[PDB]
């Protein structure tokens, strides 16, 4: 698959929000070709920011 | 304060 893309905090939340609140890293990682330590670090921006609540 | 949206994420390891 492919390596190295790079998307932004409000793509990621867009995708999220349109993905019904779910994320599975290693799929998304597959599919839109983020590094793994990339989604995780938008992730952390975007739980900093108080814009999501992360479970499981 | 935005209110916090939930997300479920798996497969972070």
């Amino acid at each position: 698959h492919h390596h190295h893309h790079m998307i932004t905090e409000r793509e990621l939340l867009d995708y999220i929000v349109n993905n019904g609140g779910f994320l599975d890293i290693e799929h998304f990682s597959k599919v839109y070709g983020v590094e793994k330590q990339e989604v995780v670090k938008l992730l952390e921006a975007l739980k900093n920011k108080g814009l999501i609540a992360v479970e499981s | 304060i935005p209110l916090p949206i939930p997300v479920k994420v798996i497969n972070t390891l």
